[PDB]
């Protein structure tokens, strides 16, 4: 998933 | 005419009587301080009738004559407690080669405190004594301003003498020049004589405080040798939670505040003076911020390139950090109005940090670049292997969707823990600064792997290049797809680089203009 979302 | 001499007698043995009066007259004994009163009552008397019935133009009047045997008791007065200073001090305060000294500035210190007790006297004291002309004798202001005037003309030579010699402790100095602003302060700043201010005493004391400026600095750039080392013992830990920076931050600019701190507190009058210590002061903030970014850019790679990240990260806050308490401090010191030579040496500062938080973050993109270079060349042998597959069932058909996933994964499984543990421990500016040096060499590694143009060889004479050998045309849409997802990928939805940096990047202009000779089978002629 996108490294930036958690 | 026997009578005018016989007058004249008399007034001037009323001015003998007066010109001593602390002495004639002691604050001790209420009954004396009222025959005092009765003195000046005989003496305005004698003034009034001579001014009434005689016309020698009149000498006075009364007040002008009490106003000049004052200031002669206050003469004398000065002189009594600066030859009897010690005795008088020790005897009735505390807690040889008496008088001015110049191996201790104790004599100056209690000459002040007896000064004081003089002026205080003649305000609670005589001023209410004396009340007979209140618009014209004030005899607590005028003790104010004797007492001052006396004291500053030694005090100016006491200074020039210590200037030569120093042999003092700059402390000394330093709280020698405080108590004296009090003084002036309480007593006298408010006074017609002085109020157009401009004073003239921290003048001679300025040596003094630039002295101290000298020491402070090499003691601050001192305690900045440890602040640092305490922290990289300590393994430059995160303060707390919302602090991305470590300890040693914190602990220099206290250092740095306090000693600022000292300087406000003596309130110089004088702004050319005050421009003065602002411009030594700033040199020091300087030399000591500039020696902590040159004691970590000493040292960075050590912690960064193998495991672990944190650190790395941690030095470039701090450094940050540095640009925005600097910032901080120049307000503190009065920035726009301050002096222009000072705020041109802090500016000079800003620059000269922001151009090592750039050269810091490069060397921790550049601890990436062989895992980068892998990545690049793992990604350039996938793209390699990407065919069409038509007369083929439509389970094992791979999409360009699919193919361009698979040509990002290995730099995507790189950098994935990575953002992700920055930006969660990186102030804004310094992510940015990360992602923005992470992008040119993502961009390029891929420029110089995937599509090194072709090479020269000897044709018939002179060396040309040859020609490149296009990719196919669901090869080229492979790339452009996977270029265009690395981008995104950068954007990160509002976190990464804005979109308008990504697309005016130069870095990603080359690239796709390497590509261009290669992706030549879907490239459109009119666009």
């Amino acid at each position: 998933k996108y490294w930036w979302k958690n | 005419e026997r009578f005018v001499k016989l007058l004249d007698q008399l007034h001037n043995s009323l001015r003998i009587d007066l010109s001593m009066y602390r002495n004639n007259f002691p604050a001790s004994s209420p009954e004396r301080l009222q025959d005092l009163k009765s003195t000046v009552d005989l003496l305005t008397s004698i003034t009034f009738f001579r001014m009434k019935v005689q016309e020698l133009q009149s000498p006075p009047r009364a007040s002008q004559v009490v106003k000049d045997c004052v200031k002669a008791c206050l003469n004398s007065t000065y002189e009594y407690i600066f030859n009897n200073c010690h005795e008088l001090y020790g005897r009735e305060y505390q807690t040889e080669e008496q008088g001015p000294s110049i191996k201790n500035l104790d004599f100056w210190s209690k000459l002040i405190t007896l000064i004081v007790s003089i002026i205080e006297e003649d305000k609670n004291s005589y001023t209410p004594c004396l009340n007979q002309f209140p618009q014209e004798l004030n005899v607590g202001k005028i003790s104010a301003e004797v007492m001052w005037s006396l004291f500053a003309q030694d005090m100016k030579y006491a200074m020039e003498e210590h200037d030569k010699h120093r042999l003092c402790k700059s402390a000394d100095y330093m709280n020698l020049h405080f108590k004296v602003k009090w003084l002036y302060n309480e007593y006298v700043a408010e006074l017609p004589t002085f109020k157009d201010r401009v004073p003239e005493y921290p003048a001679w004391f300025e040596p003094f405080v630039i002295q101290w400026l000298d020491e402070n600095e090499e003691v601050s750039r001192d305690f900045l040798h440890g602040a640092l080392e305490r922290d990289k013992k300590d393994g430059f830990q995160q303060t707390s939670e919302h602090a991305l920076f470590s300890c040693s931050v914190v602990d220099v600019f206290s250092q740095l505040n306090q000693s600022f701190e000292i300087i406000k507190k003596l309130e110089c009058p004088d702004p050319q003076i005050v421009g003065h210590y602002m411009r030594r002061f700033a040199k020091t903030i300087s030399n000591v911020l500039l020696q902590y970014a040159d004691i970590v850019s000493k040292d960075f790679a050590s912690y960064c390139s193998k495991e672990k990240e944190k650190v790395p990260c941690i030095l470039m806050n701090n450094t940050q950090q540095l640009r925005v308490q600097l910032e901080k401090m120049f307000e503190a010191m009065g920035g726009k109005e301050l002096d222009a030579e000072a705020s041109g040496t802090l500016k000079e500062l800003q620059v000269k940090l922001n151009n090592v938080l750039d050269e810091l973050s490069h060397v921790f993109a550049t601890s990436f670049q062989p895992h980068i270079e892998e990545c690049v060349r793992q990604m350039g042998d996938i793209l390699s292997q990407v065919k069409g597959t038509g007369n083929v069932p439509a389970s094992a058909c791979s999409s360009v969707a699919q193919d361009a996933d698979n040509v990002l994964q290995p730099i995507m499984d790189l950098l994935d823990s990575n953002l992700t543990l920055f930006a969660k421990i990186c102030e804004k500016t310094v992510l940015k600064r990360v992602l923005k040096e992470l992008w040119k060499l993502v961009m390029n590694t891929m420029e110089r792997t995937i599509v090194l143009p072709p090479e020269f060889s000897k044709l018939k004479d002179h060396m040309v290049r040859e020609e490149a050998k296009s990719l196919t045309p669901k090869q080229c849409a492979v790339v452009e797809l996977a270029l265009d997802t690395i981008k995104q990928y950068f954007h990160a939805g509002g976190v990464g680089l804005k979109k308008t940096f990504l697309e005016k990047s130069p870095d990603l202009q080359s690239l796709r203009y390497a590509l261009s000779l290669y992706t030549q089978a879907t490239d459109l002629l009119i666009k």
